[PDB]
């Protein structure tokens, strides 16, 4: 997920500006729904996954939000002392605590029930046991205890009038999230917001802990150690699930890390490029970063070093002048299947080579699986999520660095052939396999764009709708499932506030029995893939003066 | 009027509720919603309960068993009971005014009942809080804030020590999974602050 934010010394024609691209997979019906909700200390409009009752996307008229997921370390596992003789127990501090304990019954459906128990340690759920070390795995969440009072603050903050109102709010969301903050003055913050444990001297949050007594966490750290900004002397906030602030720990997953090389660059070159920008342009830099290939700016340099001493006829060199006159940017040929320029394929295909040559070969099996991928693994229905750097792609790029990259090379991952020489013969595989395919001319080469697809399963693999429910977009976009911007005091109308969506395929997923599908069910599905939007009305002015029906309850509790 | 609740869509069919105190206003947004997304709402319900194999069978058997074990309901239920009464108004209202509209739907099923009920076989059944509070912890607790796979960089670390040795599989391990990279590119610049902890490196608690 994107987000980017623009402060009173960055926006042009208004005072701040937010723009947000939460990306959650894409789906049918709209991951997310609309709301305004007017009443009881609340004036809000926006929209909100699955229908929560705080809006994670919005604004009040005064200040406006947004999130993005944190991925700090919040998890960590406790490697529990069990006994063969006398289960149900595990060591804690000297004493056999008894485990808690619930019994749970699946039904199913033209089958058989199925009964299963639950075990429970005061460091939470079992996940595995090992028998044979009479270990047992227990999941230890930083925010065990908060579910509930975190979906408050996400209610609670829709009301906060300022900074000061709104971190107070903050402070009580114990989940791993960057909340995002702009208002009517032109103020702009940030928060890594949740709760991370007070770990133990000696404890290395990447590998589990023995839960007997001695590493247990001391409690959570205070909220004044969250990273958070406020009105930073850039004029701007920029984030695509990178690292809040400079030694910050990230999640133990071994599959993600935050180094050199990240795709928030991408967003900060065109905040940068600009002195100042408008509305409009925030907008167009969803289009841009939704098209842009994320590995070129990373390894053209040591390409275009690797064949600098080559003839034009070798093929290798071809290759390497092709991605050079590129901007790295995809766009659909007229076919409505085929990317205009044949750089991401080259680039998948250089960077396999080169990971299977490097990071992979040094990787005892079967981990090294976990450092092969490119990137850019699709199927026909397109990719699930966003684009990324891959894991394996991030690691070479610190190995290509050199003695720049301040992580310390303990294997040499070119195994003693000087760089050059990998990076050609990758180069070569790379010309063997795509010439065979499309031939040697590479100006004719129509290689297969990526496809969008919104799903009628959701994201559990669960059908929430028909399967001929589901909906095909030509062109796969690198952007949020939902767009949404707020513009804080226009200079271009009398209204202190503009603010826009889009939620594809549209607000309603109803059809009725005989088949006939509502009004709204996908007036908004052509206006996504065009970049389009749609206004979000806040006073009653403007309610009344779009409204489309009415209905009146008189209820009493 | 304290009893009424004037639900205004607009051209997109995007609904605003107008309503007096807390309980109604959620009641109207609750009843909008099982006016728009009913299938998708039962579903999700089942998706974050693990009740998906009730309705869809066998195929969905190891998905109901891995949902339950990661979650312990009893705590969620305490958590809900220690709530203030305004707190709690936001929660039952919600469920009280999807309960309004699935009663409603479950009386006149032959223009009311969504298509994909009768597609699938099943009905919808009435909310409560905890449902309410279950769709946040199963999407949003539990997608993007759950993350580990700390059982499974101990045995990669374990392979490198046999591959290269102990202090030195130790090393490749920091390599291939820093703990901090100081050139990492941060939403926070450095002339503004850095984070204060510092952590172990070396598996100390081993
Ligand atoms: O960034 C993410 O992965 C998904 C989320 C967006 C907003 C909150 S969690
Ligand atoms: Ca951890």
């Amino acid at each position: 997920s994107n987000m980017w934010v623009i402060g009173k010394s960055k926006a042009q024609d208004a005072k701040a500006i937010m723009v947000n691209g939460p990306q959650f997979g894409w789906y049918a019906p709209a991951y997310t729904y609309g709301i305004g909700l007017h009443g009881a200390g609340y004036d809000v409009t926006g929209n909100t996954p699955f229908a929560y009752p705080g809006l994670v996307f919005g604004h009040n008229g005064v200040i406006s939000w947004g999130s993005t997921a944190g991925f700090g370390d919040d998890v960590d596992i406790f490697a529990e002392r069990l006994s063969a003789e006398k289960p149900g127990y595990y060591l804690h501090n000297g004493k056999w605590v008894k485990m808690l304990s619930r019994e749970e019954t699946i039904t199913v459906k033209n089958g058989q029930a199925e009964t299963f128990t639950v075990w429970r340690t005061v460091h939470g759920n079992i996940l595995q046991t090992d028998q044979t070390t009479q270990t047992a795995y227990a999941k230890s969440r930083a925010w065990d205890g908060k579910e509930v009072a975190s979906l408050l603050a996400w209610t609670h903050q829709m009301k906060a009038k300022n900074w000061q109102q709104w971190t107070q709010q903050a402070a009580k969301q114990a989940l791993t999230i960057n909340w995002y903050y702009a208002d009517v003055n032109g103020n702009i913050g940030y928060v890594h917001t949740g709760a991370y444990p007070d770990r133990q001297s000696g404890h290395d949050p990447r590998l589990p802990v023995p839960g007997t007594g001695k590493w247990d966490w001391k409690g959570l750290l205070p909220f004044e150690m969250n990273p958070k900004v406020y009105n930073p002397q850039s004029g701007y906030i920029a984030n695509w699930n990178n690292s809040p602030q400079k030694d910050y720990p990230a999640s133990d997953l071994f599959a993600f890390l935050w180094g050199g090389a990240d795709r928030v660059t991408e967003i900060d070159r065109l905040l940068e490029q600009k002195p100042r920008l408008t509305a409009d342009q925030a907008w167009d830099v969803i289009r841009q970063t939704s098209r842009q290939d994320l590995n070129l700016r990373l390894f053209l340099p040591t390409l275009q070093a690797a064949t600098s001493g080559l003839t034009q006829s070798d093929p290798r060199r071809q290759l390497v002048e092709t991605l050079t006159r590129w901007d790295g940017i995809n766009l659909l040929n007229d076919d409505g299947k085929t990317w205009q320029q044949p750089g991401s394929a080259i680039l998948n295909v250089w960077l396999t080579s080169m990971l299977k040559r490097t990071v992979v070969a040094a990787v005892p099996m079967p981990f090294d699986k976990w450092y092969s991928a490119s990137g850019y693994e699709t199927t026909q229905d397109g990719p699930t999520g966003s684009l990324n750097i891959s894991v394996g792609a991030k690691i070479l790029y610190e190995a290509v660095q050199g003695d720049k990259s301040p992580i310390p090379q303990a294997v040499d991952l070119f195994a003693g052939k000087p760089q050059q020489e990998v990076v050609l013969a990758a180069l070569e595989d790379t010309w063997e396999t795509l010439s065979k395919r499309y031939g040697n001319n590479v100006s004719n080469w129509k290689t297969p764009a990526m496809a969008l697809t919104f799903r009628a399963n959701n994201f559990f693999g669960v059908p929430q709708a028909a399967a001929e429910e589901t909906r095909h977009q030509a062109e796969y976009q690198n952007r949020g499932t939902e767009n949404d911007m707020i513009v804080f005091s226009p200079t271009t109308s009398d209204r202190p506030v503009l603010a826009w969506d889009v939620v594809a395929p549209g607000q309603s997923g109803f059809i009725a029995p005989d088949g006939t599908v509502d009004k709204h069910y996908e007036d908004q599905l052509k206006m996504y893939e065009n970049f389009g939007r749609k206004s979000l009305w806040l006073t009653k002015q403007d309610v009344e003066a779009h409204k489309e029906s009415q209905e009146v309850l008189h209820v009493q509790r | 009027s304290s009893s009424e609740i004037k639900i205004v869509r607009d051209e997109y069919g995007m609904p605003h509720i107008y309503a007096n105190d807390t309980w109604h206003l959620f009641y109207g947004y609750g009843y909008v919603v099982a006016q728009d997304r009913l299938f998708q709402m039962e579903m999700a319900r089942r998706s974050t309960q693990g009740t998906v194999a009730e309705v869809l069978g066998k195929d969905f058997v190891k998905f109901d068993k891995d949902i339950r074990r990661n979650y312990w309901p009893d705590a969620i239920r305490a958590q809900i009971a220690a709530l203030s009464p305004e707190d709690m108004s936001i929660l039952q209202g919600y469920a009280d005014g999807m309960n309004a509209w699935i009663d409603k739907v479950n009386t006149n099923p032959e223009t009311l009942l969504p298509k994909q009920f009768n597609t699938f076989g099943f009905t919808p059944k009435r909310w409560e809080p905890f449902d309410v509070a279950m769709i946040f912890v199963g999407t949003m607790a539990n997608r993007f804030s759950d993350s580990t796979s700390e059982i499974d960089n101990l045995a990669l670390l374990t392979a490198l020590k046999d591959k290269y040795g102990v202090s030195q599989g130790m090393a490749v391990f920091n390599q291939l999974k820093w703990l901090v990279n100081p050139s990492a590119p941060t939403t926070i610049a450095v002339q503004e602050s850095n984070y204060p902890l510092k952590f172990n490196q070396q598996n100390s608690q081993t």
